[PDB]
């Protein structure tokens, strides 16, 4: 909690609705950001991901075009890189395009060391702010993306440690 | 050969549908379709006999096809074995209701199948796994429809439907488990989980249905109790249709049936799968693609009568 007043403060307008959502992974820091900085490859951890296509090099305003699976409200989400920061461990992102509900999403994702179990191991946090969709309460758009952040985040646990022993 | 079955990937990248069709694929013990007085009458002994019988199921899968592919190896062989053990249980029964037993051993299979899936419990590959099928993202809905001279018992879990075409009118055999559905949305809330209208009614917004198998990241909202429905047949029956909601979208149930019933006909008029079953169901497949159908479709029709 003392991470998300510096780094996952939103001011979301009132038409919005931001949150955030947390996870222990029993894996180093460099390991786990390994991972999440590859903004080329979000299917690195990303379950809903089908496919993922990015021109160039990574930089910022970079633009991944992605595709997910079947089973959810939406097929494409078209995203910016907005932050990558390496020393800090920061990755924040914006909603683009797509064919979803999710307008002016952005989110803010970081990775801090942490002690679990005696062994070295990762805190990774995520927040964001999004535009209520026309004829859905505040609550129903938190529980949406917060359902979708907690399978990244577990597939992300699930990742991290089956490369660390 | 008393059916046809037509398959098509659709305006769709991947196809994630699958579909079995298993002829006497098990033998259904008789104690299950008639009552011990009803055949000591012949002289016969209801425990003894044996009725085989033939499956037919469509799996619309999502995620992913892993789970629809596996339930159309599995979900049959399951359900056989299931009707044998019943067989043997039946005899020391005495006369009970059979509607119950046809619930539980279509529950107990599709509940068997969804654990394999999820890797609780262990399953043969002839050695053992535990591991889970394929990630918990993954699911597939199982319409199954056992037919047999008697009866049609049909299991259902998910948005794939059967429609029974019953003397030039349709007769819905299973109810889609449609997350807004009162009695689905009722046990989802009381659950803690919430249905959201997200571009349809969805589990937590994700998932516009309230029953499936695999999809182990929304248990217990989601879960593969299938409805279950025993059905004499009739004379007066024409045919069986099974598919996913790649038909069902674009397609009503009457026009349904009252294409099939014509083009069965017509085959029988102007003349492995049989021949004219085969042709309602590509004409359906291909009717679904005319109205513009962008899911995989899937489509399987059942001659009922000789
Ligand atoms: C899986 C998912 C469902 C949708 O309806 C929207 C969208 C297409 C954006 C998609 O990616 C959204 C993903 C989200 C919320 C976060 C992420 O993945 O980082
Ligand atoms: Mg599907
Ligand atoms: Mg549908
Ligand atoms: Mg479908």
């Amino acid at each position: 909690t003392e991470y998300v007043r510096r780094f996952h403060r939103h001011e979301p307008r009132d038409h919005q609705c931001s949150s955030a959502v947390a996870k222990h992974i029993k894996a180093p820091v460099h390991l786990v950001w390994s991972l999440v900085r590859r903004f080329d490859q979000p299917q690195l951890f990303k379950p809903f991901v089908s496919r993922c296509e990015m021109k160039g090099n990574i930089e910022i305003g970079s633009v991944r075009e992605v595709n997910v699976k079947s089973g959810l409200p939406a097929t494409r989400s078209t995203e910016r890189l907005e932050l990558l920061d390496d020393n800090e461990h920061i990755l924040s992102v914006r909603f683009v395009g797509g064919d979803h509900r999710l307008k002016n999403y952005s989110s803010i994702l970081t990775v801090h060391p942490e002690v679990i179990d005696g062994r070295p191991g990762t805190l990774v946090i995520e927040s964001f702010v999004v535009d209520v969709p026309e004829g859905n309460t505040k609550d129903e758009t938190c529980y949406f993306v917060e359902a979708l952040l907690k399978c990244n985040l577990k597939s992300l646990a699930e990742v991290s440690e089956r490369l660390v022993v | 050969p008393v059916w046809g079955c037509a398959s098509t990937r659709g305006r769709s990248a991947e196809m994630e549908d699958a579909s079995a069709a298993v002829p006497r694929f098990a033998d259904v013990p008789v104690r299950l379709l008639a009552s011990r007085r009803d055949l000591d009458a012949l002289g016969l002994d209801a425990d003894a006999l044996r009725l085989p019988a033939h499956l037919f199921g469509v799996f619309d899968g999502h995620g992913g096809a892993e789970v629809a592919n596996y339930c159309r190896e599995r979900i049959h062989v399951v359900l056989s074995a299931a009707l044998a053990r019943l067989g043997k249980n039946l005899g020391e029964m005495g006369e009970v209701d059979m509607k119950e037993h046809w619930d539980d051993v279509f529950t107990k299979c599709f509940q068997r199948v969804d654990d394999e899936v999820s890797g609780r419990v262990t399953r043969v590959v002839n050695e053992v796994r535990s591991e889970p099928v394929t990630a918990e993202n993954v699911g597939s809905t199982a319409v199954v429809a056992l037919v047999c001279s008697s009866h049609v018992v049909v299991a259902n879990c998910g948005d794939s439907r059967i429609v029974l075409c019953r003397g030039k009118e349709p007769v819905a055999l299973s109810i889609d488990h449609k997350p807004d559905r009162k009695d689905e949305r009722a046990r989802i809330e009381a659950q803690g989980g919430k249905v959201i209208q997200w571009n349809g009614y969805r589990v937590f917004g994700m998932l516009a249905m309230s029953r499936s198998i695999g999809d182990r990241y929304l248990k217990p909202f989601v879960i593969p109790k299938p409805e279950v429905m025993v059905v004499p047949r009739a004379k007066d029956d024409d045919c069986l249709i099974l598919a996913s909601d790649g038909l069902w979208d674009v397609v009503s149930n009457e026009e349904a049936c009252k294409v099939a019933r014509r083009q069965i006909l017509l085959w029988h008029k102007n003349n492995s799968t049989d021949p004219a079953a085969q042709a309602a169901a590509d004409y359906l497949m291909r009717l679904a693609l005319k109205k513009g159908s962008e899911d995989n479709i899937t489509v399987i029709v059942v001659d009922l009568k000789p």
